[PDB]
RNA sequence: AAAAUUUUAGGAAUAGUUAAUAAUAAUUUAUAAUUUUGAUUAGAUUGUUUUGUUAAUGCUAUUAGAUGGGUGUGGAAAAAUAAAAAAAAUAAUUAAUAUAUAUCAAUAAUAAAUUAAAUUAAUCUAUUAGUCAGAAAUGGAUGCCAGCCGUUGCGGUAAUUUCUAUGCUUUUAAAUA
């Protein structure tokens, strides 16, 4: 949206090339990171919770995040609308 | 701007104003009176 | 328009229903109770020879009052008259009240009093307003009453008028029981103050001041002024340089401030745990009470003065 | 009280009695919690009763609730009617003038037939 | 409070109207279609006719043909009074008429009663 | 011009969407521009504004620019009610005039909040401030032997039947009042607790004379007026030499309660051991979670009397004194009147074959055939979703439920049903568990606004309430085929309004002629 | 929102599920329609619905008045239930009024943000891309209207700034980005009572440290840097906030640059104990709470194994509970409510006086109260519908301002106490021994 | 009614047209009128010894205004909205606030202005910092790597470097005079 045609603070148009095709049309990731979790349940037992991961392959400190996404959403602290947005965000390739 | 008294006359009208400009004598005769204390 | 009705006729009663029917020019309804029906033919008959510009109702009991007024005012003469004229009768004024009604009681009761009296009125659906008046019966004729209401706000806003045709210090104290605890409050400071004036020319007489006339005009000038040292020093100072003179009789006594004084002790909590909260009250109430049981009961105010030793007595041997 | 703007009747409850609303000055009235026109019509009041003027105007609240219906952008009390998107019949589905039924309303009534067998009766 | 500058100056003193509003905007078109539509929706005219820009009730002739072509309320007269009652309304009920009725016709009037639905037409006429 | 400070950047031309005047001219009911085909029969929402609301636009509101027929609607119109000082005249002055009209509406509301800062105990009024006096008045009137007040009740009745419609045949007015009320107390002696409505005339208690010829006031002093009433005020006999009554057009709607044989209070319930079924997916949480539901009383149980006040020789305006619940029954002559003119209108205008589709918003080319289907079927929407169907006796007709308030005007045509209930307080559902059980399971926080009910052949009188206030007006016209194919809406738009009530209708040859 | 036909009212008469509108009826009539549960969406024009949504919130609100604190609870409750009704269709560029480009101009909130030539020349296209990325065309065939009205809304704080008045002077902008709460007129008053308590309580407390507790759109962060305070940091659990408050911290100056913004759900991690961040305590921990209308009065306990209090009380015992492992010795906690529990919720206890008076943990040493001046919606949240506070409610609220210290720091704050003109509790009078 | 004075980095044509006239309301006459001493059009565009600066007859800024089809009314169109310009009986003329408070209501600070130095009295508080010579900052920017080597996602590694505020309205970096 903001590599779309745009007038500045002047008037006159300007275009960033982001919005071009070749950039426009541009898929969101490039390494194998789509990955298959089979199974994923939250047990209440008593006095604790189980989460349970039955996946071939997992990530580095995949599962580790996971877990803290659900207890932050056990809390009540996300929707529908901040998980998708975090699904779709992908890859953050910095440690800070 | 010219007074309306409650005791003027009133136009029993439902389709403009419901007070006429039509005095009682004791009106005319105090407006007298105002009259000359203004004309001296 | 509303209806009125006065209920009650005394020595303070008969001057409200009078102003009522002065200054309302045949707008308002008047009806009169009274505690016997000759007393209201008497009132009635005494308000149309001096000239009655309003027509007047006379009522032998409280049912024909009740569906007739909105508006119900009573001056009695004691706490427990009322207590049985509002609520202890079986035609009673407020467990027979119309939803609407508006009932001020203008006699001083205790805070319990005042407090079920609104309970009851509030359950009926009416208004119940406590009004005590503080002042002179020919103040009272004159149109000058002070009035500490306590009730609803609106309804307060409502009877401004009609309170306003016989006393001229008309205030809000807000909720009910607090108009009626203003004038224990204000009759308590009432006796403090004298306590203190009493004590204070007497110790003026102790230190060897001449001067008194003199005397008063700077003590009003400080910060230890009060009206009651205005009013009673001209007085006091004969009770002090003459000892053996009696004082003279007043229309105001001992016993009609320690009458109202009987109603805070019962409305106040409990004192036991600490067994004084209260020192200076108790202690003018001590010195009254020495001065009632002497013989100088329905004199004047002033007599404390004598009696500021014996308001000792009660502290050094009950300790 | 005459003006919809200047609620004088509504601060009755604002004075204690004669002398204290004819003694209390604008700022005085201010700080009682009064707005400004409001005061500002009490205190014209107070000074044209002073003046030897008493308080006799007309209320004029129901005849500006007349004239304030209509579309006047001066309030200048005048009459201006809206006019809708359809004023004449034609337009709003009425095709023709309606025709009143001439033999139902020519058929004597019932008093005139009453009258008509008295009459028969009467006369034989 | 006054309507001089408010619509135009032939609207002068004028009451009475449905509404004068209508008669500002006939000018335009979608209105002026609504005018003649109008006046074929009144009858009376073989051609397409609008009214003209300063009047706002219709003009004298034209309402003084529509009254003269309106068919009366009474139909086939039976009686000669009901056809005498015809007559005054062609004579005494004309539109913008002057002459006034006699004491004479309103004797007319009262010699032709036969049935008591005549008294009705008769006396109607005496209030009048 | 303006003085504005130069920008070396371009200018920002703002055209903001205000609140649209329209639409706050179709909310207060004074468009008079709006036309609306296909009169139907659905209640009518108007929010009173301040100075907004008179008789020339609740004219139109009665009869709309489409050319009707009969005001067959019923008029809702929140804040609408108005109260009137009485009027005197001042002897004394410089001279003779008449003041003290005045009307109290719009600027002294009903039910003044109340909030304030520190099972459960709040603050509020469910009854009118203003004319609670007047309540009194009444409600004192009835207050106490039983048969004494069994006969007071009786002699009180408007015009003899008091809104209740009861087969009465050989039998005058005075004793059909009797049978009215005896058949009431012996349909009401099963019930320990019950109650009935009915339309009373203001007694004698509550109407006092003053000495100037002769002028009757209120006890209250508070006259409840409309002022948006149009047409004149129903006119009543008084029996006792036949003269008008004072008030007569003030009635009240009475609640009776029978014996046979201001601080509302909150709680919040929990419950001891699909859910947007509108929604296509999965949410991991719900959209709407909890839902907000009117409370009412409960009604006894139920041959059984009809139970419904209809006033059939006179327009009502009801002004509420406590929140209600009234359900109308619509009568058949207006829904087939509304339906006969519907379907004229679509047989004169919309003469095409329609095409036949699949649904009336389907895709197409929109003519106007297919533009009036498609209002005529949103208008068909309406009637069905505002409304339900009940039962009586081999009866079905639309029942219309409508949340009445104090302080409010509900304009109720003459031949149109209503029964009346009392709305006790607001309950709160929640949405997921309300997806497993009934809603009754599922309160999550409950409202009691009404702490009412007490608990201490033929029945006795208990008490008597009044919760609405009747004014009654004499009926307004109905037009004929020929009256309503000259009806214009813009010749009305000024004047000719007290004419039109006065007279019959309008003229068929009104300003053509 | 897709919707289901099968379990709507009308299947058979309208199979697409709602009822399309044509600009035609009056506006009770479509709250008719609502109030029975049917959907309602524009079939040609954008002022049909925009109409429809503007005159059933006013209609809903003449039949439940705001008479008391329990019919406002109810009123949203019904408000929140309506306005889910009100739809608008996904693709809304089909529609006839969105833009023209020939008269440039347009129907819609974008005419109050945005230039006529702007927004139907480049800008419709702009915003047809900024709605892609939260609601989809493949997951959403349809919106509600407050989801479009707010989506506009969001897209001139993403467009231009979105200024801080008078919190901030006139030309720092933050850009919330979509579903971050921005600030209100009412809800700026608590935050301008706290910034001339910072004004004048810096440098007689020594506050150096400053953390902010859910900071939102980060206008809480930013008043306590412009005050003077070197070093704060922010958390909040929203991530897309987060990132969007560090980048206008970028672009704010350069006077905002010890500022930093990390992920967390109340307090930071502290979970490293041989990394050891537990050298960096804080003198001065913030908290602005929201007070939501549904979240004020479904307070109360829950759990059986970890027994904990929900709403407005149990977000409360959170930072009462977990504060004191983040502040310094002499640090105090300032906390910024709007009475609004007290208003809405007067039967339940005071939740702040329960801290104090109960569980003896905290020492109030300082509250200040203000009157609210300016009116407005109220802890607002983005996608729900707007309602704006009553007069009777407005008149009764009051920005207040709660300044505790711990209880082990009582003989630090000893000499505050002992000064004229304030209330020590008699748990500080018996550990100052003169 | 008249005189009079505008600008364009790449300089050329203009016209309901000029004068005469027994001509209101021009059926005629003429070798007509503007323009290279810069026209018409197009672009920019209220003007104004009122602003700022300087040694400066230099450079640089401006917000008084007007408005051939909305109504021939009115003396005059200036008429769809302005805290006064008090508007035909002294409404008020002591004063200061002169407005919020014309107190509710769909609605959003997008936007419009503005930039201190008391406007009644009822006692009682006012007055940035334990100073930072440069040392500190979970304060920004920021990755790289093959493990004998398959979607197992271990580790080096709590990564290291680079820009910083502040003092210090004795002031320092950027542009202009
Ligand atoms: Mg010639």
């Amino acid at each position: 949206a903001a590599a779309l045609p745009t007038f500045n603070e002047y008037g006159q148009r300007v275009v960033q090339p982001g919005a071009h095709g070749k950039e426009y049309y541009r898929v969101a990731t490039n390494l194998p990171t789509v990955r298959t979790v089979d199974r994923l349940d939250v047990v209440r037992q008593d006095d604790e919770v189980l989460i349970w991961f039955v996946g071939r392959s997992f990530l580095r400190h995949q599962i580790r995040n996971m877990v803290s996404v659900l207890k932050a959403a056990g809390h009540g602290l996300w929707n529908d609308l901040e998980l998708q947005q975090a699904l779709q965000s992908g890859f953050e390739p910095s440690r800070h | 701007r010219q007074i309306r008294p409650y005791y003027n006359l009133p136009s029993k009208s439902e389709h403009g104003r419901k007070m006429t400009g039509f005095l009682t004598p004791y009106r005319h005769w105090m407006w007298k009176q105002n009259e000359l204390w203004r004309n001296v | 328009s509303l209806n009125v009705g006065v209920v009650g006729m005394g020595n303070m009663g008969v001057p409200i229903a009078r102003n009522l029917g002065f200054k309302a020019r045949s707008a308002m309804y008047l009806q009169i109770h009274s505690r016997a029906l000759s007393k209201a033919k008497r009132v009635c008959d005494d308000l149309s020879v001096d000239g009655a510009t309003c027509a007047m109702r006379i009522h032998d009991r409280y049912s024909t009052m009740t569906k007739w007024c909105d508006v119900i005012v009573l001056a009695l003469a004691d706490v427990k008259a009322s207590r049985h004229a509002l609520l202890e009768d079986n035609e009673s004024l407020i467990m027979n009240a119309r939803k609407g009604q508006i009932i001020v009681d203008h006699t001083t009761v205790d805070a319990e009093t005042s407090r079920e009296c609104a309970h009851e009125a509030a359950r009926r659906g009416a208004y119940f307003l406590d009004a005590p008046m503080s002042g002179s019966p020919r103040a009272c004729f004159n149109g000058q009453l002070l009035l500490m209401v306590g009730g609803d706000a609106e309804t307060f806003q409502k009877m401004l008028p009609i309170f306003h045709m016989y006393a001229d210090n008309v205030f809000h104290m807000g909720e009910s029981g607090s108009g009626t605890a203003a004038k224990m409050i204000s009759q308590a400071l009432v006796a403090s103050h004298n306590a203190a004036a009493a004590e204070a020319l007497s110790m003026a007489h102790a230190l060897g001041i001449e001067d008194q006339s003199k005397l008063v005009q700077v003590l009003d000038a400080s910060w230890g002024s009060s009206t009651m040292l205005r009013r009673n020093a001209p007085l006091l100072q004969d009770l002090i340089r003459n000892p053996d003179k009696t004082p003279p009789t007043s229309a105001v006594s001992v016993d009609r401030l320690l009458s109202d004084l009987a109603h805070l002790d019962a409305s106040l909590p409990k004192r036991g745990g600490e067994d004084e909260p209260f020192p200076v009250f108790d202690a003018a109430l001590r010195s009254l009470a020495a001065a009632s049981d002497a013989g100088m009961g329905d004199r004047d105010l002033a007599s404390v003065v004598h009696y500021i030793e014996a308001g000792e007595a009660e502290l050094r041997n009950r300790t | 009280d005459i003006h919809r703007l200047r609620p004088t009747s509504d601060f009755k409850a604002s004075f204690k009695d004669w002398n204290d609303l004819f003694t209390c000055d604008k700022r005085q009235l201010r700080v009682r919690g009064i707005p400004r026109m409001t005061r500002d019509a009490i205190r014209t009041a107070v000074q044209a009763f002073q003046n030897g003027n008493p308080p006799e105007r007309f209320d004029t609240k129901e005849e500006w609730l007349y004239y304030k219906q209509f579309k006047t952008v001066d309030y200048s009390y005048r009459v201006i009617p809206e006019l809708p998107e359809k004023y004449r019949p034609h337009q709003s589905g009425i095709d023709q003038a309606p025709l009143p039924d001439y033999r139902e309303i020519n058929k004597m009534p019932q008093w005139a037939e009453c009258e008509e067998r008295r009459q028969s009766k009467k006369t034989v | 409070a006054s309507l001089r500058y408010r619509r135009p100056y032939w609207m002068m003193f004028l009451k009475g109207v449905d509404n004068w509003k209508i008669y500002t905007v006939i000018q335009q078109p979608d209105h002026q279609r609504t005018e003649m539509l109008y006046q074929a929706w009144l009858g009376g005219l073989d051609r397409p006719y609008t009214r003209p820009k300063c009047m706002a009730n219709q003009p004298l002739w034209l309402s003084k043909k529509r009254h003269m072509l309106r068919k009366e309320r009474l139909d086939g007269p039976e009686t000669p009074l009901e056809k005498y009652v015809l007559e005054w309304h062609k004579k005494f009920h004309s539109f913008q008429g002057t002459e006034r009725p006699t004491p004479d016709d309103l004797h007319t009037a009262l010699d032709l009663v036969e049935r008591p639905l005549d008294l009705s037409y008769a006396l109607q006429l005496l209030g009048q | 011009r303006m003085p504005r400070k130069p920008t070396p950047y371009v200018r920002k031309f703002l055209e903001g969407c205000p609140l649209p005047e329209t639409l706050v001219d179709d909310i207060a009911g004074a468009n008079l521009k709006s036309m609306a085909p296909f009169f139907t029969t659905a209640p009518r929402y108007i929010v009173a504004a301040e100075s907004r609301l008179s008789k020339l636009f609740f004219h139109h509101a009665l009869y709309p620019a489409g050319g009707a027929r009969r005001p067959c609607r019923v008029l809702i119109v929140r804040g609408g009610r108005s109260v009137r000082e009485p009027s005197f005249t001042i002897n004394t002055g410089g001279g003779r005039g008449e003041v003290g009209g005045g009307s109290r509406g719009y600027r002294d509301p009903a039910r003044r909040a109340y909030f304030y800062a520190r099972a459960g105990l709040v603050k509020r009024a469910s009854v009118d401030g203003l004319l609670s006096p007047l309540c009194g008045v009444i409600e004192a009137h009835f207050a106490v032997g039983g048969e004494k007040l069994c006969v007071t009740l009786a002699g009180l009745l408007s015009g003899g039947h008091g809104g209740l419609m009861m087969d009465d045949g050989n039998c005058a007015s005075n004793v059909r009042a009797a049978k009215r009320v005896a058949r009431l107390l012996h349909d009401a002696a099963h019930h320990l607790s019950s109650f009935f409505y009915v339309h009373t005339q203001l007694p004698d208690s509550a109407l006092f004379v003053s000495r100037p010829v002769a002028v009757f006031r209120l006890a209250g002093g508070l006259e409840p007026t409309v002022h948006f009433a149009v047409g004149a005020p129903l006119s009543v006999l008084q029996r006792g030499s036949t003269t008008v009554l004072p008030f007569g057009h003030i009635q009240c709607l009475l609640r009776v309660r029978t014996r046979g044989g201001n601080t509302p209070w909150c709680n919040t319930a929990g419950n001891d051991d699909i859910v947007e079924p509108w929604k296509l997916g999965v949410s991991l949480d719900p959209k709407v979670p909890f839902f907000m539901r009117t409370l009412t009383e409960k009604r006894p149980s139920f041959v059984h009397m009809n139970h419904l006040l209809v006033r059939n020789d006179c327009e009502t305006y009801l002004l509420p004194q406590r929140e209600l619940l009234l359900s109308f029954h619509v009568p058949e002559e207006a829904e087939a009147m509304c339906k006969e003119q519907n379907e004229e209108r679509m047989r004169r205008q919309a003469a095409l074959g329609y095409g036949s589709p699949s649904h009336v918003f389907a895709e197409g080319p929109r003519t106007f055939a297919r533009v009036l289907h498609g209002m005529k079927a949103n208008l068909a929407a309406v009637e069905e979703a505002s409304s339900t169907f009940r039962q009586g006796a081999s009866g079905s007709s639309r029942v219309y439920e409508v949340r009445a308030l104090p302080g409010d005007v509900v304009f109720v045509p003459r031949g149109w049903k209503y029964s009346v209930e009392r709305i006790v307080g607001t309950a709160i559902i929640d949405a997921v568990a309300a997806s497993t059980a009934s809603p009754r399971e599922a309160l999550r926080a409950v409202f009691r606004t009404a702490p009412d009910p007490p608990l201490p052949s033929n029945a006795e009188i208990v008490g008597v309430e009044v919760d609405a206030f009747v004014l009654c007006y004499k009926p307004y016209p109905v037009l004929s085929n020929a009256q309503a194919s000259t009806y214009v809406a813009a010749n009305y738009v000024h004047s000719g309004i007290d004419d039109f009530y006065a007279k019959g209708g309008n003229d068929v040859y009104h300003k053509y002629t | 929102i897709t919707l289901r036909p099968d379990a709507t009212v009308d299947p058979e008469r309208y199979p697409l599920g709602y009822v399309p509108l044509d600009g035609s009826e009056s506006v009770d009539s479509v709250w008719s329609l609502v109030k029975s549960g049917a959907f309602v969406a524009p079939l040609s024009k954008i002022e049909t619905i925009h109409r429809a949504h503007v005159g059933i919130r006013y209609l809903t609100q003449s039949e439940y008045p705001a008479l008391s604190s329990i019919d406002v609870v109810g009123l949203q409750t019904r408000l929140k239930e309506l306005c889910s009704r009100l739809l608008i269709r996904r693709d809304f560029w089909v529609l006839d009024d969105y833009n023209d480009p020939e008269l440039n101009s347009s129907f819609g909130i974008q005419n109050m943000y945005f230039d006529n030539f702007k927004w139907s020349q480049v800008l419709w296209r702009r915003f047809q891309q900024y709605v892609e990325e939260y609601f989809p065309v493949a997951e959403h065939t349809h919106l509600t209207y407050d989801e479009y009205l707010q989506l506009l809304r969001s897209f001139s704080h993403f467009e231009q700034g979105a200024k801080l008045l008078p919190l901030l002077p006139k030309r720092y902008r933050i850009h919330p980005p979509f579903g971050v709460p921005a600030l209100s007129r009412i809800d700026m008053e608590p935050l301008l009572l706290y910034s001339q308590w910072l004004k004048n309580f810096r440098g007689p407390l020594k506050l150096d440290a400053a953390l902010v507790i859910r900071s939102g759109c980060g206008a809480a962060v930013f008043a306590t840097k412009l005050n003077g305070v070197p070093i704060v940091r922010g958390v909040d659990p929203n991530p897309r906030a987060v990132m969007s408050c560090r980048k206008d911290a970028q672009r704010m100056g350069r006077r905002f640059d010890s500022i930093s913004f990390r992920v967390g759900e109340m307090f930071p991690d502290k979970d490293d104990g041989n990394g050891v961040p537990n050298s960096r305590k804080y003198d001065i921990i913030v908290f602005y709470p929201d007070q939501g209308c549904y979240n004020l009065f479904f307070t109360n306990a829950i759990g059986e194994y970890a027994p904990v209090l929900t709403g407005f009380a149990g977000t409360l015992e959170h930072f009462f509970e977990e504060a004191g492992d983040y502040l310094s010795d002499s640090g105090v906690i300032v906390l910024c409510c709007t009475n609004v529990y007290s208003i809405l919720k007067p039967t339940e206890p005071h939740p702040i006086e329960y801290e104090i008076k109960v569980n003896r943990r905290w020492v109030l040493l300082d509250y200040y109260d203000m009157p609210v001046r300016g009116k407005g919606t109220l802890s607002h949240t983005p996608t729900d519908h707007h309602y704006r506070i009553p007069m009777e409610m407005r008149k009764c609220m009051r920005s207040e301002l709660w300044v505790l210290h711990k209880m082990t720091s009582i003989a630090h704050f000893a000499h505050i106490h002992n000064i004229p003109g304030a209330q020590p509790p008699s748990c500080v009078v018996s550990h100052w021994r003169n």
